[PDB]
């Protein structure tokens, strides 16, 4: 869809739980950057791309 | 500092196209959108189509697919909207809007541009004063004004002093005259004690017709 | 195409009164659903996107709730320069559709016009014809009469009048009359005269002139 998907962002989303993050960069689709975490649960949630909490489960992820 | 500046009023005859432009700024061009919607008579506001202005995307209304030409030029941050085959149904307010975060929000809007559709003969307007005199002050105020008379088609704009006076300004709508040719006034009022210190002129612009005026408006 | 159905049409409410609008969408929409303001001769302006969110300089009076397909617009204390019309837009499926618009009067004390009268200039005088104008300033309500004599002679035919939309500072409405006729005409008579009647006024106001002084 050509359309922002997070109209608001989640709060209290571990590292624990989270399968994947998806990092979608500003575009056509959205004029802001989007971050997805899919759950283990299959749930999708919402993050704030500029928490440093965000920033600091994707770079505990790479390792 | 978003800013989305258009093209102005057009008067086409019915058959021609008009190629409206919105030029942007204050923001990088590239990674937005810009929408074009119309306003006309009775249909409240109606989506004609937009275009992603950093490339790849452009739709169009079924309303107007087929008529309607919309493209961009990153160099001069600007985007176009043509419509051709035009008909006296066509004529309305045009306005370009950037997008929100996306095409599903306008963020800001251009000013917008009236196209008159009309097989009659385009007519600048004459410029009166409304004085100021004894019979338009009272209690301190003084009322004076311009008439702006027998013009085709709308728009007529009018400012006071280029600008700077604004305060107490009345621009009423246009009277439709029975020749078919249009009306305005544009009205201040004014201390009465400044009448003779003070330069009110009234400028007045009839874009279809290239008619620029400025008429100093002095007391009777 | 999704139809959207804006409730109610018009409405009249007073300086700090609570407005509310309501938008119905054919289908869900998802929040994807923004309201704008307009005022009369200017471009719309964005009050609120994604159904809630209010958009940068917006005043806090302005909120906005809903889901699904019914979204609603509050204006918790109404303010003069909320005199407008009101659309909202759903953009959950395209093509993107707008409400019909809510008109929003604004209703408040009575307020007397101020009248003032203007001779033809001799510029337009010289071009074979005579407009005479007749200004009424900054009343409250809209009704008013304006009356032309000629003479005396109670005119009917020769004139054509405008009113202002509501103010964006005090509510209130002006209203300019012109009385038209040939030059030949305008030079066959003395005294000029518009009558106003008004709700503010304890009598009817005449504003006139004798053609020449």
């Amino acid at each position: 869809e050509l359309r922002c998907q997070c109209l608001q962002t989640l709060q209290g989303i571990h590292l624990k739980n989270i399968q994947s993050v998806k990092v979608k960069s500003p575009g056509p689709h959205c004029a802001q950057t989007e971050v997805i975490a899919t759950l283990k649960n299959g749930q999708k949630a919402c993050l704030n791309p500029a928490s440093p909490m965000v920033k600091k489960i994707i770079e505990k992820m790479l390792k | 500092q978003v800013q989305l500046v258009q093209s102005g009023a057009e008067v086409k005859k019915p058959g021609a196209s008009v190629k409206v432009s919105c030029k942007a700024s204050g923001y990088t061009f590239t990674n937005y959108w810009i929408v074009w919607v119309r306003q006309a008579p009775g249909q409240g506001l109606e989506w004609m189509g937009d275009l992603y202005s950093g490339g790849g995307y452009t739709f169009y209304s079924e309303n107007f697919k087929g008529r309607v030409t919309m493209t961009r030029d990153t160099s001069t941050s600007t985007v176009y909207m043509e419509l051709s085959s035009l008909r006296s149904e066509d004529t309305a307010v045009y306005y370009c809007a950037r997008s929100g975060y996306d095409r599903t929000w306008f963020a800001h809007w251009g000013q917008g541009t009236l196209v008159t559709v009309s097989s009659a003969s385009t007519k600048g307007p004459s410029v009166f004063p409304l004085a100021p005199s004894s019979k338009s002050t009272s209690g301190g105020t003084a009322a004076l004004g311009c008439l702006v008379k027998d013009y085709f088609p709308e728009p007529v704009t009018v400012s006071w002093n280029s600008g700077a006076l604004t305060s107490g300004v009345h621009t009423f709508p246009a009277v439709l005259q029975s020749s078919g040719l249009y009306s305005l006034s544009s009205v201040v009022t004014v201390p009465s004690s400044s009448l003779g210190t003070q330069t009110y002129i009234c400028n007045v612009n009839h874009k279809p017709s290239n008619t620029k005026v400025d008429k100093k408006v002095e007391p009777k | 195409d999704i139809q959207m159905t804006q409730s109610p049409s018009s409405l009249s409410a007073s300086v700090g009164d609570r407005v509310t609008i309501t938008c119905q969408a054919s289908q869900d929409i998802e929040s994807y659903l923004s309201w704008y303001q307009q005022k009369p001769g200017k471009a719309p302006k964005l009050l609120i996107y994604y159904a809630t969110r209010l958009a940068d300089g917006v005043p806090s009076r302005f909120s906005g709730s809903g889901s699904g397909q019914d979204y609603t617009l509050t204006i918790s204390s109404l303010q003069p320069e909320d005199f407008a019309t009101y659309y909202c837009l759903q953009h959950g499926e395209s093509p993107p559709t707008f409400g019909q618009g809510t008109k929003l009067e604004i209703k408040r004390t009575v307020a007397a016009p101020s009248v003032f009268i203007f001779p033809p200039s001799d510029e337009q005088l010289k071009s074979g014809t005579a407009s005479v104008v007749c200004l009424l300033n900054n009343f409250y309500p809209r009704e008013a009469k304006v009356q032309w004599k000629v003479d005396n002679a109670l005119q009917s035919g020769n004139s054509q009048e405008s009113v202002t939309e509501q103010d964006s500072k005090d509510s209130t409405y002006s209203l300019s009359s012109t009385l038209t006729l040939s030059k030949a005409d305008y030079e066959k008579h003395k005294v000029y005269a518009c009558e106003v009647t008004h709700q503010g006024l304890s009598s009817p106001v005449t504003k006139s002139f004798n053609r020449g002084e």
